[PDB]
């Protein structure tokens, strides 16, 4: 139909989308939302929809998550950041659906990745390789398990929550979690290990 | 492999017990004020769309009443059943709506059922119905499928009402195609301009658009004044446009003017000993021979029509079955004119060898051919539906005759046996005594030329020619071929170019095969040559072989690489 049409199917459609990401999805509609998108792909404007998506995910990360982020770098980095993800995940849960019957027909002839893989590209790239959140999130783990290492317990499920969340976050297999997370705990693991056989030549014998 | 299947069967009955006797439904459909009581399992199985409906979080997680909209009962009430049964009842007239419901429930097993389905039912009075439905959702084999019989069904009708409700992208990429079949490119220029013409200056934006994929030799003629006619007032961002507009894209000629008058040949001599036939053409114009494809599953034993539409149709005929081993199968097949392939068809009812196929009001008619019953009507005739692909029995021929051939004159089916003939009356299903042939002579073939009835040859065969006519009722003798004594000549007689020319290979003593075909004079009772076919090009093709006339294109087939 008109230009007009589309416009304020797709302004009402990122509405519902801002208000679910809101943690509001209670008081919505969920068959609308579908026929809306029903109407929107059959008349071949995937493109646009697609396009729409992408502004306003990165727009609500950089507004929401780089913003919470970066003011409690200091107070529970890890467990904001993991409750962060969480909220995304589930926030993405309902969006993939909606956009996964948009999915269907636009990956399979315009060849892209799905919406569930662009969200999870789009955070990987917003926040947690960030300029400055990545460096402060492998400095904080290379001292908490430097820290487990010296012989003090401290929390160890949240170390398995973040790795699997890096592990989702590669998408494709183990590329970006390795060289994120191996690259600067093996070399301190390195260093750390040296030293401890350097200090035990030394201070004991081979028996 | 699979497990228990004993089970499998228990669980499925039992399933559809708890659903038609209503007890552990915990979920049930509103629609239109009809209750649909189920459950979340088996909506899950079939549908992927009530798997982001009650596995997803939202209110209707927990709610127990869902109000599902733009559906339709009897399409969600087959859904579901078959979600609980499996007997998926499709009909002729449901499938567009059931089409509908399977994309928006988004169940993929119905939805390549129904395409399955819509894959057999593509035909002449719907090719534009489903190629906008195939254009609406998402259904790119069903579009290709589509569009390929669209191209050349729009070009012989160009007069179905739904083509006018078409989308502009779908109209320029059938127009722009290069696999249109037209005679001519003037008829494709008017179906452009009434379909430009049939709605108001809406088509203005689409007229720069489609103008830009049709060749520039109609774009200065006539047709440019007439939409100047039909422009809006005043408007000078049109007339001046189309101007200096036509400089660009190529005049190029389109594929469909390539079509040429062919003798086509189906089980010839196969030039490589693996294998045991091959199917062959003749270009009385080119002066080669272009390879066709082989027949579906060396279908063996077949006969050949080529309806006035120029149609090529395979019915009847025996495959090896799996040292002398063949098994007869009902099997039908259609050729398609430009990828040079068999598509399969609705089989016939009763198996045949060598049946005579001939085409009338439409119909494929199929008299005798060997049939397996071997009753009291040891004849078998039946006829074929091109618009509802189905074969209806019609009355059975007097007496059995084997070895026979039947043409189409004056709307009326005649077939020929050794000595006698009978005529049949499609308009009330009877047949009527015809003349008496003086000679007995059988394994030959006749050509349908006007209003008269070429039999020639018969028994190897000889130079015999009786000629008879509709509107007189009589055999006549009119003169014999002038060929090589002490020869077996093979005749194939065959209407072409508007003349009646004979095909007949001859074979000498201690000699190849040579072929060269002969112009029968009908005035003057005389057969004169008319070319000779050099054996550089053709080689031998055997003695089962059939030869029909029709049109091909030489690009979409290619030239046979064999040794003269």
């Amino acid at each position: 139909m008109d230009e007009k049409y589309v416009n304020s199917i797709w302004d009402l459609l990122k509405n519902a989308i801002q208000e679910i990401q809101r943690k509001n999805n209670s008081g919505l509609s969920f068959e609308e939302l579908y026929r809306n998108a029903y109407t929107m792909v059959l008349h071949k404007h995937g493109e646009k929809l697609y396009t729409g998506l992408r502004e306003v995910v990165t727009e609500h990360l950089i507004n929401k998550v780089r913003e919470d982020v970066l003011n409690s770098l200091n107070n529970n980095f890890l467990q904001t950041l993991n409750q962060a993800w969480n909220d995304h995940q589930t926030a993405m849960v309902m969006i993939r659906d909606i956009l996964m019957y948009m999915d269907r027909v636009y990956v399979q002839q315009n060849n892209v990745e799905n919406v569930y893989n662009l969200g999870l590209i789009i955070f990987r790239d917003q926040v947690v390789r960030y300029g400055c959140i990545r460096d402060h999130l492998r400095q904080t783990l290379l001292d908490m398990i430097a820290r487990e290492r010296k012989g003090e317990v401290v929390d160890r499920g949240a170390i398995r929550n973040a790795c699997q969340m890096l592990m989702i976050l590669g998408l494709e297999g183990r590329s970006v979690y390795e060289e994120d997370f191996e690259a600067p705990f093996l070399e301190m693991s390195a260093e750390f290990f040296q030293m401890e056989s350097q200090k035990f030549l030394a201070e004991n014998s081979a028996s | 492999r699979q497990i228990n299947t004993e089970y499998a069967v228990s669980l499925l009955e039992q399933l559809k017990l708890f659903y038609e006797q209503q007890l552990f439904t915990d979920i049930v459909l509103i629609v239109e004020g009809t209750e649909f009581p189920c459950h979340k399992m088996v909506l899950a199985t079939c549908s992927s769309y009530f798997r982001a409906m009650f596995m997803s979080g939202l209110s209707e997680s927990k709610q127990t009443h869902v109000h599902l909209r733009n559906v339709d009962a009897a399409t969600l009430q087959i859904i579901i059943t078959y979600a609980y049964t499996g007997n998926l009842a499709m009909n002729d007239s449901t499938v567009e709506q059931l089409y509908e419901t399977a994309c928006f429930l988004q169940v993929e097993d119905v939805l390549q059922r129904c395409r399955e389905y819509l894959i057999k039912k593509i035909n002449a009075e719907n090719c534009v119905r489903l190629l906008s439905f195939a254009d609406l959702f998402s259904c790119e084999e069903l579009k290709q499928s589509a569009k390929r019989m669209v191209e050349h069904k729009f070009t012989a009708v160009y007069h179905q009402d739904a083509f006018m409700q078409l989308s502009h992208d779908l109209l320029i990429d059938i127009l722009s195609s290069d696999n249109l079949n037209v005679e001519k490119e003037e008829t494709v220029r008017e179906a452009a301009m009434l379909w430009l013409e049939y709605n108001t200056e809406s088509r203005s934006q689409y007229l720069s658009s489609v103008l830009s994929q049709i060749r520039i030799d109609a774009l200065s003629e006539v047709t440019q004044r007439a939409w100047f006619q039909g422009l809006p007032p005043n408007d000078k961002s049109v007339v001046v446009q189309g101007l200096y507009k036509d400089m660009p894209k190529f005049f190029k000629p389109r594929l469909g003017m390539t079509k040429e008058e062919m003798m086509i040949f189906i089980e010839a001599s196969s030039e490589n000993p693996c294998s045991l036939y091959s199917s062959v053409c003749y270009s009385p114009q080119a002066e080669k021979v272009y390879k066709l494809c082989s027949p579906p599953a060396d279908l063996h034993k077949v006969g050949t029509v080529v309806t006035p539409d120029n149609d090529i149709y395979i019915a009847g005929g025996q495959v090896p079955l799996k040292q002398t081993a063949f098994r007869t199968v009902n099997c039908f097949y259609w050729f398609d004119a430009q990828q040079n392939t068999w598509f399969p068809k609705t089989p016939m009812l009763f198996v045949r060898i060598k049946p005579s196929l001939v085409c009338c009001e439409g119909y494929i008619y199929a008299i005798g051919g060997d049939s397996v019953g071997g009753e009291l009507n040891r004849r078998t005739v039946e006829r074929y539906d091109t618009e509802k692909d189905e074969w209806t029995m019609v009355s059975p021929l007097p007496c059995a005759w084997q070895w026979s051939a039947a043409v189409v004159v004056h709307d009326c089916i005649y077939v020929m046996t050794l000595n006698l003939m009978y005529c049949y009356f499609p308009r009330s299903d009877s047949w009527v005594e015809m003349a008496m042939r003086q000679t007995s002579r059988s394994f030959a073939s006749a050509a349908a030329f006007g209003d008269k009835i070429f039999y020639i040859g018969g028994l190897g065969s000889s130079v015999t020619v009786e000629i008879y006519d509709v509107n007189k009722n009589e055999w006549k003798m009119a003169a014999n071929i002038p060929a090589k004594r002490y020869s077996d000549p093979c005749v194939r007689a065959v209407v072409i170019s508007n003349s009646l020319c004979v095909f007949m290979r001859e074979t000498h003593l201690n000699e190849r095969a040579k072929y060269v075909t002969y112009q029968y004079d009908l005035e003057l009772d005389r057969w004169s040559l008319r070319q000779h076919i050099s054996e550089r090009v053709l080689w031998d093709l055997g003695r089962d072989f059939r030869c029909t006339v029709g049109k091909l294109y030489p690009s979409c087939l290619e030239e046979s690489p064999w040794k003269p």
